[PDB]
Formats: C-alpha cells, sequence, structure tokens
C-alpha cells in the first residue's frame, strides 16, 4: 500500500499526550491531510499540511509534515475520553479538481478513564419482567483491569465500557455477564483477574 | 452530504441503490468504501451532471448522476462480498457522508429481530455508591444491524450511557451465529427511587422491507424498533 | 540571438494508450533527447549538462519525471471531463523555452490542440489564446486552481531557463562557433515549360546555416534564382540548393557563386561547361528512371 | 485537419558513382505524427537505416529525417516509402541526382 499508518491500535491513558505516525510512498505528494472517525460516522477532517516541511496546529491537535521523509505525525495533547476514533492518514497527489486522495488503513485510538477511587464490585441485577433471568454486573474497577471472555461456550461476558455521568463527572468501568445455565454471579469473570478488595454481595 | 439509506440487508442477487444527496454546489462525487485492514477505497466518481467515471475497483458496481445533487451507487447483482461500509463524498478538499452499512446475506432464512430485556439495579448497589445501574441486553439478532438507545421519561439521554462497542457471537464457533449486545444506563440512587420516573431501552433492528418475499412459519423479520422497559422503585 | 527550445510531442489513442517525446534544441543544435521509451534525459552533446552540478542536474531531470506521468494523467482526466465534447485520438504539443539577449531573456510555453495553438502561460496562470475553442475555458480554470505547479512553472520560465541557457551557451561556445566548408556540384532537369532547362546548383555539407548562392553573368546576378528551402544533414550539416530556369542556350557563360563564412573570402564559383562540370557530369550518369516527371 | 507527409530524397556528398556515400530522406509537414517511413535499394528494404529524433517546426507541422549509408550506380534505384494516415497507399519518392 502507498499511505503505511504507525500502531495499529494505540491505547493512552486520559489526560496524557498520544502520537500518531503516517508514511507514504505517494509521488507527487502535493498534501496531506488527518481526519477523524468516531465509530458509526463519517470522516472529518482535522489538519492539513501543505509545505516541504509544514507545521500545523488546531486546538490539542497539532500536525507535522516532512515531504522529504515522506513522513508525518499527528500530536493530541491532554486526550480526552470522546477522543476515542479512528484516524485516517490521507495524501492527495494533485492540488486540483484532478487529484486522487490516497487512503491509510488508520489508527484506531482508545482512551482508558483515570479512576480516581476504584470500587470493585459485582452485583447481581434481575429482569424488570421476570425473576428467573438475572445477569452480572461488574463495575466500579480501574482501568489497570483487563476482562477476558469466557471459556465457557453457554456463559457470555462482554468487553468492558466506559460510561460517564456528565453533571457529576464519574467515570466507570464495567462488564456485563450473563448465563442461560450453576452460574453463580461471584464466579462468573473468573477468567479474567479480579482484585481482591472486589465486592460480592451474596444473592 | 446526505446518505440514504444509512442501513440496509440485502440478499445474493438483488438489486440495491446507495443514494447521495449534497448542496453545496459540487462539481465533484465519489463512492469509496470501508473495510478493516484497508482504507477507503475508490469505486465510481464523477466529474459533474452526466459524468460517471470507474474507480480501483468497479467490478460489481454501476454509478449514476441525474443531477448535480444526487449520485447513486447501483449494484444490479449483489454478492456477499459486497457487503461493507460506503461512504460517499463530494467536493473539489473533499467533504464525506455518515456513512451506509450493507450486509449481503446469502440466504435470509437466518435472519431474526433482538429480543429486549431491561434489568433493574440491585439493592447492594445503591446501597453502597448510592447509584443506580440499569443493563439492557439485545439478544439473539441477525444480522448486527442495531442502533441502541435509552429512554427516560420520553426524552432520549446520552448521560450515564454506555453501549458495547461490538455485539458478541452467541455461538462463536458457528460462521452464521446470532448476536447479543448490552447497553447500561446509571443514573443516582435517588432518581432511581423515584417511582414517576420512568425507563425504556429501544432498539432499532434494520431487516426485511415489502419487496423481499417471505414464507416461513415465523413472523416476517422486517425493520422494527423493541422495547423493554422499567419503572423506578421506592421499596 | 539565440533559442533555446523543448519541444515536446504527446499522442493520445485512446483511454488507455499513450506516449509523450521531448527533444530539446539550442539554436539548431539537438542537446537532449527523451524517448518515451527512457525514464531518463540524454545528453546528445558532451556538453549538455551546461554549466549544472551532478546535483543540480538531477534535481530537474526529477521534476521533469514527476512532470511526464502527472501530464499524462492530468490530459486522460481531462477528456474524461470533456467526455461527449472532445475524444480521442488527441495530439498535443508543446514548445517551451526562452530566447537569449546584455543579459536579459524571454521566456514562453506554448500549447496545441489537435495541431492548433490554443493556450500559453502568461505571468502566474495557463491562457487561452484568442481564437481557441470556447470549450477549454473550464479546463483552464481547473488547472489554474494548482497553486504549486503555477509556482514551479513560473520558477522555470522566470529563472531557470535563462540560468540554464547562459550556462549552455558558454559550454557549447566550441561546437556553436565550428566552421564546416561546403561543397558544390551542377546539374540539370527539364523545366515545367516547353523548350526550358532547369539548373541546379547543389550547396551540401557547411556550417553554420547562413549562406549566400546566386546563379550570375560575371557581374550580373541572375535575378530568376530561387532558393531552396534548408535540408539537414546527418552529421548536423546543411544542404541547400539554388536553381536556374533558362531557355536551352542560354546555359553557358552562367556561373553559380556560393557564398559561405568558411571560405573566408575565396567564394566557390561553378562555371557551367568546365572541364571540372563536365568530368563530375559523366561520373553521374545513370537509366533515369523514375525520374520526377 | 490532417496533413500530408512532403518527401524529399538528396545525396550528402556529390553523386559519384562506385562511391559510398549517405542518401537522406527528409520528411516534413506531416500531422499526426505517427508515420512509417522506409528506404529501399532496387524494392528491397534497407536493414541498416538511422532515423533522427521527431520534431515540429513553427507550423506545429511535424519533420523527421532518414538517412542511411549507399553506394550510387547507373542502374541500382534507390526510394523512399512513407506510410501516413493521411495517404490511402503508401507514398514512393525515387531518388533524382539531377533534381
Ligand atoms: C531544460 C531542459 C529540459 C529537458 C526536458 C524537456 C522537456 C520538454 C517537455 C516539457 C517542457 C515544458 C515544461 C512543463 C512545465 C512543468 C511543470 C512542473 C509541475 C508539475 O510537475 N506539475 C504536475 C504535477 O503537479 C503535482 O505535483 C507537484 C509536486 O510534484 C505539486 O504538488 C502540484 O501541486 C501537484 O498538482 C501537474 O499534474 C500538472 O498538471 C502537469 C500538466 C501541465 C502541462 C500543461 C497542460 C497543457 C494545457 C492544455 C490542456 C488541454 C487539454 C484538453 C483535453
Ligand atoms: C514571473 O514573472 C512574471 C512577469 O514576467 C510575473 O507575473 C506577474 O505577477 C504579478 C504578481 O504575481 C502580477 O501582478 C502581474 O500581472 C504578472 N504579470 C503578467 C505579465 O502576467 C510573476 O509574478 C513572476 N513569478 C515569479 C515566481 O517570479
Amino acid at each position: 500500500t502507498q499511505v503505511e499508518q504507525s500502531p495499529q491500535s494505540l491505547v493512552v491513558r486520559q489526560g496524557e499526550n498520544s502520537v500518531l505516525q503516517c508514511n507514504y510512498s505517494v509521488t507527487p505528494d502535493n498534501h496531506l491531510r488527518w481526519f477523524k472517525q468516531d465509530t458509526g460516522k463519517g470522516l472529518v477532517s482535522l489538519t492539513v499540511l501543505v509545505d516541504q516541511k509544514d507545521k500545523t496546529s488546531n486546538g490539542r491537535y497539532s500536525a507535522t509534515l516532512d515531504k522529504d521523509a515522506k513522513h508525518s505525525t499527528l500530536h493530541i495533547t491532554a486526550t480526552l475520553l470522546d477522543d476515542t476514533a479512528t484516524y485516517i492518514c490521507v495524501v492527495g497527489d494533485r492540488g486540483s479538481a484532478l487529484g486522487r486522495l490516497h487512503f491509510g488503513a488508520g489508527t484506531q485510538l482508545i482512551v482508558i478513564p483515570d479512576i480516581q477511587n476504584p470500587d470493585p464490585a459485582v452485583y447481581q441485577l434481575r429482569d424488570s419482567k421476570s425473576s428467573d433471568k438475572s445477569v452480572c454486573l461488574f463495575t466500579d474497577f480501574d482501568s489497570q483491569t483487563n476482562v477476558s471472555q469466557s471459556k465457557d461456550s453457554d456463559v457470555y461476558i462482554t468487553d468492558k465500557c466506559v460510561l460517564d455521568m456528565r453533571s457529576m463527572d464519574f467515570k466507570s468501568n464495567s462488564a456485563v455477564a450473563w448465563s442461560n445455565k450453576d452460574f453463580a454471579c461471584a464466579n462468573a469473570f473468573n477468567n479474567s483477574i479480579i482484585p481482591e478488595d472486589t465486592f460480592f454481595p451474596s444473592p | 452530504v446526505t446518505q440514504s439509506p444509512r442501513n440496509k440487508v440485502a440478499v445474493t442477487g438483488g438489486k440495491v441503490t446507495l443514494s447521495c444527496n449534497q448542496t453545496n454546489n459540487h462539481n465533484n462525487m465519489y463512492w469509496y468504501r470501508q473495510d478493516t485492514g484497508h482504507g477507503l477505497r475508490l469505486i465510481h466518481y464523477s466529474y459533474g451532471a452526466g459524468s460517471t467515471e470507474k474507480g480501483d475497483i468497479p467490478d460489481g458496481y454501476k454509478a449514476s448522476r441525474p443531477s448535480q445533487e444526487n449520485f447513486s451507487l447501483i449494484l444490479e447483482l449483489a454478492t456477499p462480498s459486497q457487503t461493507s461500509v460506503y461512504f460517499c463524498a463530494s467536493g473539489d478538499e473533499q467533504f464525506f457522508g455518515p456513512g451506509t452499512r450493507l450486509t449481503v446475506l446469502e440466504d435470509l432464512k437466518n435472519v431474526f429481530p433482538p429480543e429486549v430485556a431491561v434489568f433493574e439495579p440491585s439493592e447492594a448497589e445503591i446501597s453502597h455508591t448510592q447509584k443506580a445501574t440499569l443493563v439492557c441486553l439485545a439478544t439473539g439478532f441477525y444480522p448486527d444491524h442495531v442502533e441502541l438507545s435509552w429512554w427516560v421519561n420520553g426524552k432520549e439521554v446520552h448521560s450515564g450511557v454506555c453501549t458495547d462497542p461490538q455485539p458478541l457471537k452467541e455461538q462463536p464457533a458457528l460462521n452464521d451465529s446470532r448476536y447479543a449486545l448490552s447497553s447500561r444506563l446509571r443514573v443516582s440512587a435517588t432518581f432511581w427511587q423515584n417511582p414517576r420516573n420512568h425507563f425504556r431501552c429501544q432498539v432499532q433492528f434494520y431487516g426485511l422491507s415489502e419487496n423481499d418475499e417471505w414464507t416461513q412459519d415465523r413472523a416476517k423479520p422486517v425493520t422494527q424498533i423493541v422495547s423493554a422497559e422499567a419503572w423506578g422503585r421506592a421499596d | 540571438n539565440y533559442t533555446f527550445r523543448c519541444l515536446q510531442m504527446s499522442s493520445f489513442a485512446n483511454r488507455s494508450w499513450s506516449r509523450t517525446d521531448s527533444v530539446v534544441w539550442l539554436g539548431d543544435l539537438q542537446t537532449h533527447r527523451w524517448s518515451n521509451d527512457s525514464a531518463t534525459i540524454s545528453f546528445t552533446k558532451p556538453w549538455s549538462q551546461g554549466k549544472l552540478s551532478n546535483q543540480q542536474w538531477e534535481k530537474l531531470q526529477h521534476m521533469f519525471q514527476v512532470y511526464r506521468v502527472s501530464f499524462t494523467r492530468d490530459i486522460q482526466e481531462l477528456v474524461k471531463m470533456m467526455s461527449p465534447k472532445e475524444d480521442y485520438p488527441i495530439e498535443i504539443q508543446l514548445s517551451a523555452g526562452c530566447e537569449m539577449y546584455g543579459n536579459a531573456s524571454e521566456s514562453f510555453l506554448h500549447v496545441a490542440f489537435q495541431g492548433k495553438y490554443v493556450v500559453r502561460f502568461w505571468g502566474t496562470s495557463w491562457q487561452t489564446v484568442p481564437g481557441a475553442p470556447s470549450w477549454l475555458d473550464l479546463p483552464i480554470k481547473v488547472l489554474n486552481a494548482d497553486q504549486g505547479t503555477s509556482a514551479t512553472v513560473q520558477m522555470l520560465l522566470n529563472d531557470t531557463c535563462p540560468l540554464f541557457v547562459r550556462g549552455l551557451l558558454e559550454a557549447g561556445k566550441s561546437d556553436l562557433e565550428k566552421q564546416e566548408k561546403p561543397v558544390a556540384w551542377l546539374s540539370s532537369v527539364p523545366s515545367s515549360a516547353h523548350g526550358h532547362r532547369q539548373l541546379v546548383c547543389h550547396v551540401s555539407g557547411f556550417y553554420p546555416k547562413p549562406v549566400w548562392v546566386m546563379w550570375m553573368r560575371g557581374d550580373q546576378e541572375q535575378q530568376g534564382t530561387h532558393r531552396g528551402d534548408f535540408l539537414p544533414n546527418a552529421d548536423e550539416t546543411w544542404y541547400l540548393q539554388a536553381t536556374l530556369d533558362v531557355e536551352a542556350g542560354e546555359e553557358a557563360g552562367l556561373a553559380c557563386r556560393v557564398k559561405h563564412s568558411s571560405l573566408g573570402g575565396q567564394d566557390i564559383i561553378l562555371y557551367w561547361g568546365s572541364l571540372h562540370h563536365i568530368l563530375d557530369a559523366q561520373k553521374m550518369v545513370w537509366n533515369h528512371r523514375h525520374h520526377h516527371h | 485537419i490532417q496533413k500530408t507527409p512532403q518527401i524529399q530524397v538528396y545525396s550528402r556528398h556529390p553523386p559519384e558513382n562506385g562511391k559510398p556515400n549517405i542518401l537522406n530522406c527528409y520528411v516534413t509537414q506531416f500531422h499526426p505524427p505517427h508515420i512509417e517511413i522506409q528506404m529501399l535499394k532496387n524494392g528491397k528494404k534497407i536493414p541498416k537505416v538511422e532515423m533522427s529524433d521527431m520534431s515540429f517546426s513553427k507550423d506545429w507541422s511535424f519533420y523527421i529525417l532518414a538517412h542511411t549509408e549507399f553506394t550510387p550506380t547507373e542502374t541500382d534505384t534507390y526510394a523512399c516509402r512513407v506510410k501516413h494516415a493521411s495517404m490511402a497507399e503508401p507514398k514512393t519518392v525515387y531518388w533524382d541526382r539531377d533534381m
């Protein structure tokens, strides 16, 4: 391919600096552009680089281009949660309507929330209509914890997901698990490595 | 730069049009497709009203530009390989549309709507955090064209909500496994304890339409909204 | 007065087939060839690099390398833009140079479409020449949008063309000032008119180009003398014939008088009917087919 | 529109029977540039024929100089055959040393 990006995925702690690279072989190289693609939407232009050695800056985003190196770098200073998106490097061969853009495969940026006070716990939630159907909620753990999937074909464990309580500036991790089956809510996330002080209320 | 449809489930050998409409007075318009591991690739493009030109991979695709405003991608005979996310673009700097998620299937026999259930917060959590989490579980759907939305009292909320980035396969061993998706809304304990407070979990499922024939003993798995709901508990 | 010219010819037969060929002339000596079959500008003289360094030459060669592949693909796309309007086969010609004068010059870039001169680069942009087809207005508007190309074209026309040529004129001083001596012979042919003969005075193998040739009776130059075109020779010399129409009988007493720089006063005088003209003519006899009828 | 090639055949040195020489074939005033140009000895083509790079003049018409080494005689005939899209059949111009 003509436009190569690194890395595949980048995971940074919230409020830190993230760096993204782009390397191209496109001849000629009129301009370069970084796009931001939210998960489930279109590409939005962040910045352009036109000169032989250019350096642009918009908000927390700032970019640099070296056409002799055939290379570009995107910086996000003080990464926010809402920066979790795919970042696409695009080089455009001509500087007119007769040009043809070349798209890089993209870089997926994942921003992990700084959980100030971790209160790890696994709760059990019952169906709004029935007694029998329940789930397991693993919540309030820090971002250091990774949630491994099911070794069982009947148990369903989801990947961790961050929620933000806007008016209280509270962010929290959570995984959800359930099973049609001896399935206790305590030993549900047993394929993952849980913190000691995790709260396991009796059912 | 609008795109319709936003979602589409198609059969093998079925005729599918993806429209694209823009009101910017641009002469040039493009049709790309996105596939994991690649980055956008050019299908058909136009230099104006009545122009259509082949891109890097025009095979199985036809284009039309009836006016300056519109530019459609027509798939006469559909392939499973043509399952992709399609982006439209205009401009001389290009401007990109919202995207179209298109799934093309061999048979529609395995197409199912989601089963939706809300799970009420646990006392233990309420007592320990003074916050209440509600879990929604949309289950048993195929294919993975779902749009989940939480509704409190009649207005959709984004604050406190988080949904899974991807659905998980209920039977991962099978190539045509059904999917499940979970989402959570978290509120303050006192907010959950008000019995006047209403909660709804809305799952828009994109499935079959009228022009698609149905024969099976189950109900025709059309595009539909499936909703589970809960009310607040004083207790 | 010296004119430096880069002549380019591009042929577009259809949607995919194309070739671009270019030659480079200073005055009337070919310095550079660049055939579509090669991806390198070739010197045709040991001094074709002018007064440029290797690193200076590579940058300029690469500039054009990018140009060739870009030009082709641009025209192709413009054809697609005027899909129903213009169609293949399309012939494009670029004549681009600068003429030298006390350290002063004037540059030019002329473009032709289907053998007709339609566009030039004037100042900062492309321009449709008065008498151009009105369909060209859009493609010009498309090309002028390119700030990058405009910048590079201006640098070449304003600054690079004159800077380079000055180098070629000092590097090629020796060759451009060379002197080659012309040789002459005589012959005759039937005139278009009944009872008339056309005499031919062949002058060949001379350099430089300017040359004086006349049929005469002693001191009187025959006014009927017609100059032919200048015809090339592989060794970069020249062939020129001066003819005279005469009524069979006026032939004797005439002479062909050739003046050239490389002679330095000692003019060639061929006399019609001299022991030398006679000896030459019997050395060139033939069956006379298929003569020009 | 479409210009017709003019063919001029002439010799580098005075035509002197039985003396090695160069025969020039100079084609001008033609458009488009695609052209097949052949030189012949007695109808059969000459394999060793060199050719200059093509160029155009002030009127935008093309021109190219074909040349070959040859020995002129009283009987051996020399010609220049040109194939161009402006002509139905190829044009053959025989060498005339008197012209
Ligand atoms: C000194 C001895 C020279 C020896 C070699 C001889 C050559 C003879 C042939 C041509 C001589 C003429 C010189 C042409 C001028 C060269 C312009 C150079 C600029 C160029 O490469 N420009 C390129 C690349 O540019 C790209 O990349 C650039 C960076 O590489 C920039 O980033 C640009 O922004 C980007 O767009 C652009 O693609 C231009 O469009 C090239 C085309 C210009 C030719 C003019 C077209 C004729 C008009 C008629 C049209 C009618 C059509 C109707 C159907
Ligand atoms: C190259 O030289 C030309 C003039 O020889 C310049 O063209 C002029 O540019 C100025 C400002 O850009 C305009 O106001 C004039 O109208 C232009 N003149 C003509 C005759 O069109 C050009 O600026 C020079 N470019 C460089 C890079 O030196």
